[PDB]
């Protein structure tokens, strides 16, 4: 059944855009990606895509699918109507640079902000023991293709913009959760992950965990004890 | 504008691009929350058919019963404070904590901040509010001590439970009878929604960094976190099990037959 | 143009090129960190396997002399046996160093890094993390990087003031001073501005080629550039006609075209192979995929090109979903496959180039520059076929090699060579020709799919000299299109300009690819031949090398027949034995014997 699809891509720059109308050759079974690749090869060359590779191990093809943050080489659609429109625009959270490209810098000198993997000062490399069950915890968090889908639907960064300085975001709130659970690390990171990245700002409302590719558990694993850990060196009456 | 409408991103005019009906669970979790809140306001302030003196059943709406007006028999810990002036639910000592316990609960926080708050209404739809502070200011700062209502909790589900256990009493010796079974099965869930929490999750083993220097401690939060995984689950479980077992015990104190196995 | 002043600059960042950036920063030196990406999003979060590393962490019989004997079987005494003996001893403290980084792999009962069997390795060397191996290095690498320039930040006062990462920065050309490298001209994607880095020392670390071959399971990215930019800079390279294939990887669905199809099923129902599965299982994979072509050059060849790999009149439903768990969850939330219920299509993809760049072994590439290449870009390791475990090891060994040797090249270096303004004239000449009216003008999309079909068709697994130089007579005429590309648009990020771009790397790889292919007579690895069945000749101790004898945009290359160096010193081991040596030697040995 390969039916013609009725496509609504936003075109445009920093300067303004709007959504345009196409019409392209759907075979069975593919994602929304290879509609994009028909795009460009037969009707716009010049339309920004930035894939990478077509697995989902990688971050590159996240935009909004239907109103939904998604991966594009992941959405089936097969997921949509044969007689239904789609509605591909890119991340509404970070400033978008062309067509369907964002600027996802926000999130790289974030990255530079939390302190790193530290390990003791006297240990060797061939001399590091951790058992499974120690590691088991981070790594779940260390599955984290940097999709950033994460944070562009956090409505704290989302839907106020003056909440940029203040929030890191689920991503590395995740990542100092991470840190923190590492067997072999040593900084605390409690203190600065609520008074310097704001982790008061995250109500539990989730929103996070149903848009991560790697269904990772962002706030019941993540955020909820990170929450908890802070809890019980500002907020524990018990001293 | 404010959020999606900065002058920087993409030039959408729309609240939300969302084809769906992603308006159903805010109004589901509205009308949830609604209709529990209004009987158990009702239940708890009526003041009768709570306490069945002949097979000993007594409503977790009217846990500990604690005063002089109550039904000869109820009060299994004794008659401390006179009578009440009427706008003080016979059970006053239980009921605020359980209140509060469900009030802070990372749960049912996420359910009212997402229907009542209107902080976002569904996942990527456009919030109504300009500014936002999260829980950093004063009256949402306070959620954090959902840890001590747990341990409240606890205490509360212990007093259940003893209530549950002395449940089993005929006139006539011992006793069953369909109200033992729905109280105990309302017991047993109100213990499994308890140790459910997030709280309990963080306390009995979460806190560790090294598992395997603690072999007993990382059972109890894998198994926790087992049952943690459908926190969500038991919230309304619960909630449904408390209705059900306070109706059937308020339909057999004023009028109904009791179905039970042994004799009176 | 912006002009900015290195030591040293890194075009790619992987593997290689993160662990270079790393050691040339120790070293102490200001590099670059050019990417076409962005940062962390490269080739190697796609790799599932592990890091061959002889730890000794399952079993202690295991060593660095049977790391290297099993590296040069399966190289078939192809590989260059320094690089070989260096990469097996040292990549254990790699591997360690990884975990000094914040890398959690799978751990044993010990508390030491877990190691997994695998099929050339005689003893369980691959140290994996679940099935997220490469993903788990470039996060470490990358977070390392990060951490360096926190720690710049705190001591110097600026977080780029050692390392400054350029991700999504395309480089077209490699400035020249008079043979050494002074510079690197590129582009931004996003604004579409020229860039030019002058630094005196280049380490490569670009990737494959996979993007010319049409069912292929490589990213965007991998369009030959690195091993063009070498090439048409001033250097050499080797093995180009030893390309690995699968010959299964679904071919029909889109949505899984590149994604390779292991043996494993097929130790079960089958596609064909005249009996049992209509088991003659196993049979090895060059007669599978002989077996393929026949099949479809000349009989039932499905629409999609491939074959069908049938499953379903087999274990019926429960014994698939288990057997094959991950493959069967994967087809079914993206293809809408299910394997327990439909047959698959499959064919013979693209999946590593073993050849490249000709280094020196112990630092790295060049012959007048200061060039350096690491990771797959480099050519030497890995002769004819490659072992799993050793791309992903290699990258770490070689990558910190390369910078090592870039760090001593420039502390070395007299006097700083200076790019002159009629190269950068030039090279914006060149990048900004697909600009231009061009009448009777072509696309940069259909030239593109153009040249994956040729390349796919005829220059696949099982070669022919008669179809092999068809290929290369119609790539003259696909490089004589491509001199009227035009793209349509402005330069801020258009993609067609992007692969017009491109499109020039391309046609010099597979010229490469092809040209050897041709004169290496005889089938070994990688590289079959039809009418030389016959395996491993004395073309043992050839190189079969490619340069650029002299043009413009696609230049035209020569090939040639260069000796290797006496195979091995005292490393003719008793793990070598002359059983095992004299079907692949010469009788030249006279010394191996006790
Ligand atoms: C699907 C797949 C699975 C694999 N699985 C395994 C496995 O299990 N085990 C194993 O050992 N090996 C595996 N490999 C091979 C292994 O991943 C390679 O040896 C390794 O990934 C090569 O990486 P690299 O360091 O050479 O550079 P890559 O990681 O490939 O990236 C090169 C970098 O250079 C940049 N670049 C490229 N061109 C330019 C340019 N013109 N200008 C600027 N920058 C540029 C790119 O943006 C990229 O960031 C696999 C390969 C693939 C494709
Ligand atoms: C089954 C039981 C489950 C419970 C179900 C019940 C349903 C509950 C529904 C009602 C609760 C909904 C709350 C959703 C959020 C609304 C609260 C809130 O947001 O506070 C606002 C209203 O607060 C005020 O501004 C006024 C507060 C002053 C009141 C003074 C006395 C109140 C102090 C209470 C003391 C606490 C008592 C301790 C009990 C635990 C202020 O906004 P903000 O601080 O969050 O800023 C964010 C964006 N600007
Ligand atoms: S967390 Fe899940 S969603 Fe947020 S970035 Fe990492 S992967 Fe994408
Ligand atoms: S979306 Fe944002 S608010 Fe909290 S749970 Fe996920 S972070
Ligand atoms: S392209 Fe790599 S994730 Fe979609
Ligand atoms: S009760 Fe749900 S988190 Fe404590």
């Amino acid at each position: 059944a390969t039916y013609d699809a009725k496509l609504r891509v936003w075109r445009g720059d920093d300067t303004g855009g709007e959504l345009h109308d196409y019409t392209v050759e759907v075979n069975d079974g593919e994602v929304v990606l290879d509609i994009i690749h028909r795009l460009q090869a037969t009707q716009t060359p010049d339309l920004a895509v930035r894939w990478n590779c077509k697995a989902g191990k990688c971050g590159s093809c996240s935009a909004e699918i239907n109103g939904r943050p998604r991966l594009m080489c992941m959405t089936r659609m097969s997921t949509f109507g044969e007689d239904e429109v789609v509605t591909v625009t890119p991340l509404r959270t970070f400033p978008v640079m062309r067509d369907l490209v964002t600027d996802v810098s926000f999130n790289y000198e974030k990255a530079r902000q939390i302190p790193s993997f530290t390990p003791p000062k006297d240990l060797q490399p061939g001399e590091y023991r951790m058992q499974q069950e120690d590691v088991n915890r981070s790594q779940e968090f260390r599955k984290c293709i940097e999709c950033f889908l994460c944070q562009n639907v956090c409505h704290v960064v989302r839907d106020h913009e003056e909440n940029k300085e203040n929030f890191a975001g689920p991503r590395f709130h995740m990542r100092i959760a991470e840190l923190d659970m590492h067997p072999l690390d040593t900084v605390d990171r409690k203190e600065m992950a609520q008074d310097e990245f704001g982790l008061g700002y995250c109500n539990i409302t989730k929103c996070c965990t149903e848009v991560c590719p790697e269904h990772i558990k962002i706030t019941d694993n993540a955020l909820i004890p990170m929450k908890e850990r802070v809890a019980d060196r500002k907020y524990d009456p018990i001293v | 504008a404010t959020g999606v409408f900065s002058p920087r991103r993409a030039q959408i005019p729309e609240r939300t691009l969302r084809t769906d009906r992603w308006w159903q669970a805010p109004l589901l979790t509205n009308l949830g929350l609604a209709a529990f809140v209004i009987y158990a306001t009702i239940r708890a302030f009526w003041g009768s058919a709570y306490w069945v003196a002949d097979y000993h059943y007594l409503t977790p709406f009217y846990s500990p019963c604690v005063s002089t007006a109550c039904a000869p028999g109820s009060s299994h810990f004794g008659q401390w404070v006179g009578d009440l002036p009427w706008f003080i639910p016979m059970a006053f000592i239980s009921l605020p904590f359980l209140l509060a316990f469900r009030l802070t609960c990372y749960y049912y926080r996420k359910a009212y901040y997402r229907s009542v708050w209107q902080s976002p209404t569904a996942c990527a739809v456009a919030e109504p509010h300009a500014k936002y502070t999260g829980e950093t200011r004063f009256p949402l700062i306070l959620q954090n001590i959902h840890r001590y209502f747990f341990y409240a909790a606890v205490l509360i589900s212990l007093v259940n439970t003893y209530d549950a256990i002395t449940a089993f009493h005929s006139p006539s010796g011992f006793g069953f009878g369909l109200g033992n079974v729905i109280l105990t099965g309302n017991v047993i869930l109100l213990w499994v929604y308890t140790l459910s929490c997030h709280s309990c999750r963080h306390v009995t083993g979460g806190r560790l960094k090294h598992f395997s220097k603690h072999p007993v401690r990382y059972w109890i939060w894998t198994q926790v976190s087992k049952l943690n995984t459908r926190h969500m689950l038991f919230a309304w479980i619960t909630l449904g099990t408390l209705v059900l077992t306070d109706f059937y015990i308020m339909l057999v104190a004023s009028g109904t037959i009791s179905d039970l196995r042994f004799i009176g | 143009l912006e002009r900015h002043s290195y030591d040293v600059v890194v075009i790619g960042a992987g593997g290689a090129g993160l662990r270079a950036v790393i050691e040339a920063r120790e070293r102490g030196l200001r590099v670059a960190v050019v990417t076409k990406s962005l940062f962390g999003k490269a080739h190697t979060v796609m790799a599932e396997g592990g890091c061959a590393a002889a730890m000794r962490n399952v079993n202690t019989k295991d060593s660095w002399q049977v790391h290297f004997g099993d590296t040069m079987r399966g190289g078939k005494f192809l590989n260059n046996w320094r690089m070989a003996e260096l990469h097996a001893q040292e990549a254990p403290d790699r591997v360690w160093e990884l975990e000094t980084y914040g890398a959690l792999f799978d751990r044993t009962k010990d508390g030491k890094i877990s190691q997994r069997n695998f099929g050339g390795h005689t003893y369980p060397r691959l140290a994996h993390v679940g099935d997220r191996t490469g993903l788990e290095i470039i996060r470490t690498l990358q977070q390392k990087i990060v951490s360096l320039q926190q720690e710049d930040k705190r001591e110097l006062g600026d977080y780029e003031a050692r390392i400054r990462v350029f991700h999504e920065t395309s480089i077209t050309e490699l400035i020249l001073d008079d043979g050494k490298i002074a510079g690197a001209f590129g582009y931004y994607r996003e604004t579409g501005n020229f860039v030019l880095f002058e630094a005196p020392a280049v380490v490569l670390a670009t990737g494959g080629i996979g993007k010319s071959f049409k069912v292929s399971s490589n990213s965007w990215e991998y369009t030959g550039d690195g091993h063009a930019l070498a090439l048409r800079a001033g250097s050499a390279l080797i093995n180009m006609e030893f390309i690995q294939f699968h010959p299964t990887g679904m071919v029909w669905p889109l949505s899984v075209k590149g994604i390779l199809v292991t043996e494993g099923v097929r130790g079960d129902g089958g596609v064909l192979k005249n009996s049992e599965g209509k088991t003659p299982d196993l049979l090895p994979r060059d007669e599978v995929a002989r077996a393929i072509n026949a099949e479809v050059k000349a009989g039932r060849g499905s629409p999609h090109g491939g074959v069908y790999l049938d499953i379903a009149s087999r274990m019926p439903a429960e014994e698939i979903k288990r057997r094959l768990p991950s493959m069967y969850h994967q087809f079914i939330e993206l293809a809408e496959v299910d394997i327990t219920k439909d047959a698959m299509e499959v064919g013979p993809t693209c999946h590593y180039v073993m050849g490249g760049i000709e280094v020196d072994p112990d630092t790295a590439a060049g012959a007048t520059p200061g060039l350096f290449a690491a990771g797959e870009c480099s050519g030497g390791m890995h002769g004819s076929n490659r072992l799993g475990g050793n791309s992903l090891s290699d990258l770490l060994v070689f990558g910190r090699r390369a910078g090592l040797g870039a760090a001593d090249y420039v502390r070395a270096l007299p006097d700083r060579p200076k790019v002159s303004e009629a190269a950068v004239e030039d090279a914006t000449r060149l990048v900004l020709a697909p600009f231009e009216p061009k009448a009777e003008p072509e696309n940069p999309y259909t030239l593109h799919a153009e040249l994956q079909q040729s390349m796919n068709d005829l220059v696949g697994i099982i070669r022919k000299e008669a179809e092999i130089q068809e290929a290369l007579d119609r790539l003259q005429e696909l490089k004589r299109r491509y001199a009227n590309v035009t793209v349509e648009g402005g330069r801020v990020f258009n993609p067609g300009w992007h692969l017009a771009i491109d499109m020039r790397n391309m046609l010099l790889v597979s010229e490469c690819v092809a040209k050897a292919a041709l004169q290496r007579t005889e089938s070994r690895g990688g590289h079959t031949r039809d009418d030389y069945p016959e395996m491993d000749a004395n073309w043992r101790n050839t190189l079969l090398v490619c340069r650029v004898s002299g043009g413009d945009p696609v230049v035209p290359d020569v090939t040639v027949t260069p000796e290797q160096q006496v195979p091995m010193r005292p490393d003719l081991l008793g793990c070598f034995e002359l059983s095992e040596l004299e079907k692949y030697y010469t009788p030249e040995e006279l010394a191996e014997h006790p």
